[PDB]
């Protein structure tokens, strides 16, 4: 059991910066990697970015590689999802996501199930 | 005249991931072969160097007892002259290999309803591991022209992997508990005797 | 990725004897238990008897003790099987099989990697 609770979304203009963070709480010992994914209302879920626990490496998708940076603190047992220069496509509910499962291809976090999810946080992106 | 502690091992309520396999120094007790003998239900029960039914008559000078857990289909790599993930990565017999491997099938234990991935195994090594070889460490490997510098991407991969522990899953994908008996022979007093 | 080959089989008279030989290929016999496995028609895989490395334990199943002896010449990578007073009942299929280890469940096609095809051995009346 873990239990994940995202916060610091709300309201930005395109082109500025918000940061996610995500606390994870239960057995934290198990966690293998993190993920965040997001989904726009009535569109199908996507992949945002995953980190490795041991290691630190990080995967992100396409659409946001050179804006985002996924990281995370072992000792705080939070991973955090620094948004830089904010687009419309960006706009979504964010959900950060644990599995206990090590997968040596670091890319297989872009498509496998994890274990437990976050209630999710609302991310919006102005028209000026 | 007390027993050798061969129900620690075999009935232990947790099992090492063979990657990280588990050793127990077994020496200065009797051992009574017949807790093995009496057991129908293992997989495989395979001695090398001795016949099983001489272990009652042998003395050792101390025994080894390797533990870990591995999928069914990589049972037959836990012999003396295999190959494979396992034999070449994870946990190597010598060709002169004396002691027993037994081995039983634990998918009632070791795989719950969501899938049980704490198991793991290695990949990627750089190269075979020599006899008794333990590897434990978490170095990004190398596959390609190119060097990592402990972050992963293209040619740079995390070595270990889950087995993935499903009800579900077929025999061969299903998790065997093993144990390696090896028998060390020194000119040394013989401290690990049958029960004659 | 030893290869074994059984041969003499044939017809024989019920009360007769005959000799099945196995060659392994590979310069590893040594280190290999040998066994036999017969398959009557309508039944499974039987084991028939098996050797250790020096010879020096031998395994043989109910039926065939005290008139079938199996034995091994390193020297020329061969097991034998020596079939004495041969009953209507050993009409059947003889596969010869080998392991590196030898097993506590020696009865067990399971806990042997090689196999032969089988040569087909026929006892009349
Ligand atoms: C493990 O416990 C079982 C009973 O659950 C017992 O039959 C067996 O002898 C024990 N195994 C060893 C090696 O002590």
């Amino acid at each position: 059991q873990v239990q994940l609770v995202e916060s610091g979304g709300g309201l930005m203009q395109a082109g500025g910066s918000l940061r996610l963070s995500c606390a994870v709480s239960g057995r934290t010992f198990s966690t293998a990697a993190m993920g965040w994914f997001r989904q726009a209302p009535g569109k199908e879920r996507e992949f945002v970015a995953a980190i490795r626990w041991s290691g630190g490496s990080a995967y992100y998708a396409d659409s946001v590689k050179g804006r985002f940076t996924i990281s995370r603190d072992k000792a705080k047992n939070t991973v955090y999802l620094q948004m830089n220069s904010l687009k419309y496509e960006d706009t979504a509910v964010y959900y950060c996501a644990q599995t206990r499962v090590t997968r040596s291809l670091l890319s297989d976090y872009a498509t496998w199930p994890y274990d437990y999810w976050g209630q999710g946080t609302q991310v919006t992106v102005s028209s000026k | 005249t007390n027993l050798c502690p061969f129900g620690e091992v075999f009935n232990a309520t947790r099992f090492a991931s063979v990657y990280a396999w588990n050793r127990k120094r077994i020496s200065n007790c009797v051992a009574d072969y017949s807790v093995l003998y009496n057991s129908a239900s293992f997989s495989t029960f395979k001695c090398y160097g001795v016949s099983p039914t001489k272990l009652n008559d042998l003395c050792f000078t101390n025994v080894y007892a390797d533990s870990f857990v591995i999928r069914g289909d990589e049972v037959r790599q836990i012999a003396p002259g295999q190959t494979g993930k396992i034999a070449d990565y994870n946990y190597k017999l010598p060709d002169d290999f004396t002691g027993c491997v037994i081995a039983w099938n634990s998918n009632n234990l070791d795989s719950k309803v969501g899938g049980n991935y704490n198991y793991l195994y290695r990949l990627f090594r750089k190269s075979n591991l020599k006899p008794f070889e333990r590897d434990i460490s978490t170095e990004i490997y190398q596959a390609g022209s190119t060097p990592c510098n402990g972050v992963e991407g293209f040619n740079c991969y995390f070595p270990l992997q889950s087995y993935g522990f499903q009800p579900t899953n077929g025999v061969g994908y299903q998790p065997y508990r093993v144990v390696v008996l090896s028998f060390e022979l020194l000119h040394a007093p013989a401290t690990v005797c049958g029960p004659k | 990725q030893v290869q074994l080959v059984e041969s003499g089989g044939g017809l024989v008279q019920a009360g007769g004897s005959l000799r099945l030989a196995c060659i392994a290929s590979g310069r590893t016999f040594h280190s290999y238990v040998m066994a036999w496995f017969r398959q009557a028609p309508g039944k499974e895989r039987e084991f028939v008897a098996a050797i250790s490395w020096s010879s020096t334990p031998t395994y043989y199943g109910e039926s065939v003790k005290g008139r079938f002896t199996i034995s091994r010449d390193n020297a020329k990578n061969t097991v034998y099987l020596q079939m004495n007073r041969l009953k209507p009942e050993d009409t059947a299929v003889y596969f010869c099989a080998a392991d590196r280890g030898e097993s506590y469940y020696y009865t067990r096609p399971t806990e042997y990697e090689f196999w032969g095809q089988g040569t087909q051995v026929t006892v009349s009346s």
